[PDB]
């Protein structure tokens, strides 16, 4: 598993420079915000849901437990 | 003649292990999370032991000790709250980390899979014999009922939970067995988590994708260390936000009196990373199958490498997938929101509903929604 | 490579204040707690000693010795064998008390508590290798090769006193 | 400029660069400290024992 | 059944990065010392605590020497009274537990080292629980010897009303209502529940601080290190 | 091992590693310093006297 | 298909540990000590659990929990004695471990070396804050003495011995610490002795002969695991007669007391495997003195691999060498017998004597001699 | 109140002095060692406890 016998490549090239000459923060906002925005979309319409009928039920349960609780006229 | 990083014993495993590792170039930060566990660890049991320094475990001098520790032990306070607010963090970082397994198809990896099981079943156990010691009325309550559960197991029953109270119910000899198991529990936990290791780096790590990412690996050092210091650093922050603004927010109140068995509290409710165990005991009538219930909602993680159909290792490419495995965390937070309150009409169903939804959704839902997906993609 | 290495100076001062001020948290809790921070202020009081008597009592985790100096040791013992008695002392160098001298409860040769009222003299005898002491605490006779230390006597008004 | 003097003075050899971290952290435990400390005592003015000590 | 949560009253302390009233930590203290100690009791906290945080030492080893203490054996082994010293915890009213319970009428005063951090609520409740007292609604009757408090469950305390205007004398001065009284005891039993509570607002305010400096910079280390693999630049070119 | 360290190589190996060696001594004295808190060292710098 | 002992990555690490690690076929029975050590240890993390169920960690009920233990708690006098004499035992093994190290040559292994030196430190200071747990008249004022001598400490060590005391004296807090160190620390003298024998196996045991035993070689498991068996076996006969026959032949009777600051006892003295430094410290005057002396009485092992001069490893061909090494083991029991007695005529010179011929035969004659023995076999 | 009542099996041996020091004030001013341990807390065990009592 160490380097050496991890797989084959062939024709495969690979360009890359220095961390020193680099900014670390290449467009961190001019680029990010939309990027960030993107993931958000493609993730929301999934993750969301479950999430907010949870929020439902608990209102839902929250309030049940008290007019159960409440008096009962009579 | 040769580097010692990579020719002494120590050092060359050190090096195989932490340094030169071939990692995927691509895992999230969900990954560094087990770089955390393992820190919380050690943050467990450094702070613990400076604990066991102030803290006598006896029924007469046990919570008069944790006071002592508080008030009048320098700098004392920092490190007890440290202790709980971390054990609750390792609890949240567990989680996440079972989480991140569950979602990026991580339970090919077998053996670490159940050496991870086995770690979380420790893990809980430890917690529970912790809570006991600051001998609250909390404390001694949670004790009793969750030692009492085991008298539901048939035949052997009783006799198997007085052996564990040490008499005919909790006491003095009780907690001096909680701290001692206590104590010894953790450095298991440390060498099945270097097992756990052990067994992950022979297979490499699973990258988001799920795809082998043996054309993409890179170096840990350069990368993955600074990667996990930051993952810690902001695990510190959350953890010493909490121990220094808002110290007893994931506690009861009730903890802090000293344990009366002769008054039960109105609540008895566990910590709140057993609640989902706890909620599920409350929704089986049966007490034996209330049991089983709780044992096999931890246990199912075993079954996960067998009821995995999809021809996809991970789940990053499979939306209904995605969406059921979203609607079992939301599940997740019910069964804890529903053993937080107490059980009556609005809660009893709830309850129900929600084991219920929990074990189909890991043992039905997931599998055919995975042929379905596979039938949809040609597949 | 002056910026980039800034950074990473800042990142390693912060990291060293802040290792600082979590080490001495535990290491300072590993020092003595608060409530063994109340020492050096005991109230006892004389009122229970004429020559010869020798209650000792405990104060920071060791005897002290609390002797009313016999009527004897005041007058000769203050220039019994001044000249070397193993160990150079007046009386009153002892103590500024000439009726209730005080001392602490460690024999000066290994570590141990000389049992009072005996030795050849009679003040401090201790059990553990002979070396009585005289009822003033000075050795003359014995492998001990030190004379008893004695607590700051801050003696307050009247018969309560404060060692240390 | 200013950096690369700083760089090429007191940065470039790593024990240099330990012994600029270790005065670095001698000053500004000081002054860390008292800022931190004196922005704090200026939020809760009056509610501390220090700030009453006067008075009894 | 039911019960009446407290309302988030906006105590001086409630803030973020606040501390304790060390004023009104004293004229609490006062109020417990000629109120509350009579059949309430405090032991965890002692008079040693109060130096540096609402009385100098020597109004504490005043205050120490004003009661008298139970003390060890005596020269034949008597039980002889002693000044109280500031290394003495604060004395228990009634000496047995069960004797608490048999001068009341039969429920003991919970000791207040926690009441504020063992009372669901904390101080806007036991505040509250003292400003709260009146008179039974119509159609529930209470037992002789019991009063009706809506805060305290059950709303049934067994609590003479502890807490009326001009009750005692601060020694500052300031007005004796019961609001007042009633207030500042509150503060004083969370000084008890929490003594560390100043210290730990300027940790945490420490920490903050702290940490908006080293994240920014240890993050800008993680951009720096992996912008090797952040900006590379792939490229295939098969036969 | 007494001898074959003993050579003119060896002691201008020596001298160029003085500078290095002996600021590094330095760093560790601070760093003891600061760490323990060491007041009789630190009563004299100015500005961190303040401290005390 | 793999053999699962040889593929496992975990039974592969057994089977290299001990089962198919080629060990040398004339390893005489000197060698079964190691296996003894790490059993005996094993055998003592048991009982200590067993014991740390039963015991709190205040100065008010130590004593009297220890005795509860042996009075009350079903089978409990057989733990505590257990433990007692185990302790004992152990001390026997290191201390014959430690001689067939010296005798035959195999210290040569320096990382092994120097490791079972750290190992060694560890053991005593772990049975030290052993002894002082059950409280009695020996262990405080034992545990007094011995935190006194490090105020010999120059500049720092005043300060040092108060916060170790974390106080002014041994008292509660020392006892809670003690407690807390002593469950900690065979853990760490586990991991270290794992680091033992993982740098043992890079090089193979070492012979009686010297010789490297390459060409004759055998697998562990078929001869050595049966061979350890019967050692332990014999070593549990031993340290069962000592249990069950007579549980304090090595235990001073004053311990049987409650610790009374007020009394010394008329006799003060350690442990009898702790008594070869005592009496050391005992020789010389000054109070540094007996401390440097004392950590040099152990720390000399470190000089070993240097001070060895002889052309031949192993002792079995060096009968001089053989008188000195057997010289040294009974000034080694010379030191041990004056450490109990009193200090006195003629103990006093007897002692300094026995002290000042250790250090001459580790320092001095064994070297000299040893070049004597090149230059009488023409090298 | 610390009322009286007969002991039963569980209670342990009586105390006749109710605190040490009152045990020393009621002889010579020495303490009388506690008898729970005696045999195996002294050098000679029972053979030094007879020689004591009839010596
Ligand atoms: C709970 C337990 C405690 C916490 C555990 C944390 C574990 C992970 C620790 C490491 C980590 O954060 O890894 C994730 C991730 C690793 O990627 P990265 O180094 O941010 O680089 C950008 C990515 O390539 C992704 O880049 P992008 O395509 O999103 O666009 C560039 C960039 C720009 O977008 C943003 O910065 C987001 C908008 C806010 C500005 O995105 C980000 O920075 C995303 C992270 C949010 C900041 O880093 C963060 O999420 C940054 C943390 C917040 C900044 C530092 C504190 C201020
Ligand atoms: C703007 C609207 C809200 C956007 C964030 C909420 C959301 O659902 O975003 C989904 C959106 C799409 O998810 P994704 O990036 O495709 O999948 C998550 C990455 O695989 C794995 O995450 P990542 O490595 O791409 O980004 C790390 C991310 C989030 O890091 C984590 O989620 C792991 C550690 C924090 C756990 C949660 C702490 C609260 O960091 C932060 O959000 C800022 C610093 C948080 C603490 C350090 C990490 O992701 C983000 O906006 C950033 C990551 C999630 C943030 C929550
Ligand atoms: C050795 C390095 C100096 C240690 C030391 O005592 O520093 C002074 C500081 C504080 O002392 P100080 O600087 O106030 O003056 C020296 C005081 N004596 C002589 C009592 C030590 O020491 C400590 O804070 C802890 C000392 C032990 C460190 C190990
Ligand atoms: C609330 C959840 C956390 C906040 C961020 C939102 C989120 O989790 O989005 C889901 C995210 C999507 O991204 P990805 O992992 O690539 O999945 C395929 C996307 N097409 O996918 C993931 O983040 C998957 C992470 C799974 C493990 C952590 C979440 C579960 C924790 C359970 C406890
Ligand atoms: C600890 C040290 C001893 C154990 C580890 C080393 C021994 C090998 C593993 C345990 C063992 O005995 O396994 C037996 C068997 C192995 O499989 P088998 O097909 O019999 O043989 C070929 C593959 N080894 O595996 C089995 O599971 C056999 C069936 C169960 C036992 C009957
Ligand atoms: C013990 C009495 C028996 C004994 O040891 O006899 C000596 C014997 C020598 O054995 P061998 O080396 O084969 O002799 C070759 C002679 N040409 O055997 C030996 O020399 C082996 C015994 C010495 C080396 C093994 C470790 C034990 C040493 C004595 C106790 C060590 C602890 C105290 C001193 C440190
Ligand atoms: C080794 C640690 C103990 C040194 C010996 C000693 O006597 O230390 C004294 C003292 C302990 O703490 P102390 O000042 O007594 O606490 C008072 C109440 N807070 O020591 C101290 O307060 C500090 C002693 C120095 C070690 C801790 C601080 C530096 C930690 C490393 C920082 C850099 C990484
Ligand atoms: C697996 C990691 C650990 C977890 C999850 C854990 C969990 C806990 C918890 C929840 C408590 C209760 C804290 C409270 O209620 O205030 C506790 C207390 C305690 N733990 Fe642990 N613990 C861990 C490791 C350790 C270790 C390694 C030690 C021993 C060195 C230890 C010793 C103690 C002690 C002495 C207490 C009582 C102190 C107190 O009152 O808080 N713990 N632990
Ligand atoms: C004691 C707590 C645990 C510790 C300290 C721990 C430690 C680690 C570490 C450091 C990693 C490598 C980092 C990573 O891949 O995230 C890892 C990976 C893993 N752990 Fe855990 N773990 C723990 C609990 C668990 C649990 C409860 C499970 C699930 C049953 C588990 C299953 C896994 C899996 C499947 C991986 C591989 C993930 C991958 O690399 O893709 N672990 N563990
Ligand atoms: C914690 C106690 C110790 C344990 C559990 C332990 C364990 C072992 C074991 C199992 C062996 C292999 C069997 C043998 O050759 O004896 C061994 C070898 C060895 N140990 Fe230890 N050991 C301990 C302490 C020490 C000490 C104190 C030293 C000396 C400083 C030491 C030095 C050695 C050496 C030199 C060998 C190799 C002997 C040879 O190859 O012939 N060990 N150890
Ligand atoms: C390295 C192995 C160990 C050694 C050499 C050792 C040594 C000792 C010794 C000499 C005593 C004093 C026994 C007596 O005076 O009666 C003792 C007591 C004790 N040890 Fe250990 N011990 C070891 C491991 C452990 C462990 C792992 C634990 C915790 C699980 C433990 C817990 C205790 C306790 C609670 C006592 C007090 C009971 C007693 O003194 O009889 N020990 N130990
Ligand atoms: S200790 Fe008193 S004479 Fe040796």
């Amino acid at each position: 598993r160490e380097f050496g016998h991890l797989t084959r490549m062939r024709h495969v090239i690979t360009y890359s420079l220095s961390p020193f000459e680099q900014r670390a923060f290449p467009h961190y906002f001019t680029k990010g915000i939309p990027n960030v925005l993107r993931r958000t979309r493609a993730c929301i319409l999934r993750v969301a849901p479950p999430f907010v009928v949870f929020y439902l039920v608990y209102t839902w349960g929250t309030q049940e437990f008290e007019k159960s609780k409440r008096k009962n006229p009579a | 003649m040769t580097n010692i990083r990579k020719s002494h014993p120590l050092m060359k495993i050190i090096n195989n292990a932490f340094i030169d590792l071939p990692a995927p170039s691509n895992i999230s930060s969900w990954w560094n999370f087990g770089s955390l566990l393992g820190i919380c660890l050690i943050l467990q049991i450094l702070t613990g032991l400076f604990l066991a320094m102030h803290y006598t475990s006896d029924t007469t001098t046990a919570f008069s000790s944790v006071t002592h520790i508080c008030r009048d032990v320098n700098y004392g306070w920092v490190i007890r709250y440290l202790h709980a607010n971390g054990a609750s963090m390792f609890f949240i970082c567990l989680f996440i980390h079972v989480g991140r397994g569950l979602y990026y198809g991580s339970y090919m990896f077998l053996e670490t899979w159940n050496i991870g099981v086995v770690l979380l079943f420790t893990v809980m156990a430890t917690a529970f014999m912790g809570y006991v010691l600051p001998w609250g009325q909390m404390s001694f309550w949670g004790a009793t009922v969750i030692t009492n559960l085991l008298s539901a197991i048939p035949y052997i029953g009783t006799d198997l939970v007085e052996w564990i109270w040490g008499g005919f119910s909790v006491d003095k000899a009780t907690l001096t067995r909680f701290f001692a198991f206590h104590f010894i529990l953790p450095f298991i936990i440390t060498a099945l988590a270097a097992v756990h290791l052990l067994f992950l780096h022979e297979t490499g790590s699973n990258n988001p994708t799920g795809i082998s990412s043996d054309m993409d690996k890179i170096p840990f050092h350069p990368y993955y260390t600074i990667k996990d210091i930051l993952g810690a650093l902001f695990m510190m922050l959350i953890l010493l936000i909490l121990v220094l603004f808002s110290p007893d927010l994931l506690g009861d109140p009730d903890n802090y009196t000293p344990a009366n068995p002769l008054n039960t509290p109105p609540h008895i409710k566990p910590e709140w990373y057993f609640l989902f165990a706890y909620a599920i005991l409350r929704s089986i009538p049966n007490k034996l199958g209330g049991v089983l219930a709780l044992v096999a909602s931890i246990l199912i993680l075993i079954l996960m490498p067998m009821l995995h159909t999809s021809k996809q290792r991970s789940m990053m490419f499979r939306p209904l997938s995605q969406c059921l495995f979203w609607m079992l965390v939301a599940d997740l937070i019910t069964l804890t929101w529903i053993g937080g309150q107490p059980v009556e009409h609005p809660f009893i169903i709830i309850g129900q509903l929600a084991s219920i939804l929990y074990f189909l959704i890991i043992l039905v839902l997931m599998p055919i929604t995975s042929i379905i997906e596979n039938n949809l993609l040609k597949w | 490579k002056g910026f980039s290495y800034l950074i990473t100076a800042t990142t390693t001062v912060g990291v060293a204040y802040a290792a600082k001020n979590a080490v001495s948290q535990f290491v300072s809790s590993m020092s003595a707690s608060a409530d063994v921070l109340a020492m050096s202020k005991i109230e006892i009081k004389l009122s229970d000693i004429p020559e010869g008597k020798n209650m000792a009592f405990k104060w920071r985790g060791k005897p002290l010795f609390v002797r009313h100096r016999t009527k004897k040791e005041i007058d000769q013992e203050a220039a019994v064998e001044v000249s070397q008695l193993r160990d150079p002392q007046h009386d009153l160098e002892r103590v500024k008390k000439p009726e209730w001298v005080i001392l602490i409860g460690v024999c000066t040769h290994l570590g141990c508590v000389p049992i009072a009222n005996a030795g050849d003299f009679g003040g401090y005898y201790c059990p553990c290798h002979g070396s009585h002491y005289d009822a003033s605490g000075r050795i003359r006779k014995g492998p001990a090769p030190l004379n008893l230390e004695v607590p700051t006597y801050e003696f307050t008004s009247d018969d309560l006193v404060i060692v240390g | 400029t200013l950096t690369a003097r700083l760089y090429s003075l007191l940065f470039r050899r790593t024990s240099t660069f330990a012994l600029t971290i270790a005065v670095g952290a001698l000053f500004f435990e000081r002054a860390f400290d008292q800022g931190a400390d004196a922005i704090y005592e200026h939020i809760n003015q009056g509610k501390l024992w220090k700030h009453i000590k006067h008075k009894y | 059944d039911l019960e009446l949560h407290a309302p988030s009253y906006p105590w001086s302390h409630r803030g973020l990065l606040s501390s304790l009233d060390h004023t009104s930590i004293r004229r609490g203290f006062q109020v417990y010392k000629q109120v509350c100690s009579s059949c309430h009791s405090m032991d965890y906290v002692a008079y040693r605590h109060l130096v540096g945080v609402c009385y100098t030492e020597e109004e504490a080893k005043a205050l120490a020497e004003e009661v008298e203490v139970q003390d060890g054996p005596n020269e034949d082994g008597e039980m002889f009274m002693r000044p109280g010293k500031l290394s003495d915890y604060f004395p228990k009213p009634y000496p047995n537990p069960e004797a608490a319970r048999a001068a009341n009428n039969g429920a003991l005063p919970p000791d207040l080292s926690y009441i504020v951090r063992a009372r669901h609520g904390g101080e806007d409740y036991v505040f509250s629980l003292l400003t709260g007292y009146c008179e039974p609604p119509t159609g529930v009757s209470l037992r002789e010897g019991l009063y009706f408090n809506p805060y305290f469950p059950g709303q049934a305390i067994a609590m003479a009303p502890p807490i009326y205007n001009e009750v005692l004398e601060f020694d500052d001065g300031t007005p004796a209502t019961m609001s007042q009284v009633a207030k500042d005891v509150c503060t004083f039993l969370r000084w008890a529940s929490e003594p560390e509570h100043d210290h730990r607002k300027r940790m945490g305010l420490k920490m903050l601080m702290m940490m908006g400096l080293l994240l920014p910079l240890v993050y800008a280390m993680k951009r720096h290190k992996w912008s090797v693999l952040k900006s590379r630049k792939l490229a295939y070119r098969p036969p | 091992m007494l001898s074959r360290f003993l050579g003119p190589r060896y002691r201008e190996l020596a001298r160029n590693w003085i500078p290095t060696a002996s600021m590094w001594g330095a760093v560790g004295a601070v760093g003891l310093v600061w760490a323990t808190d060491w007041r009789l060292i630190l009563d004299w710098v100015p500005y961190i006297n303040g401290k005390f």
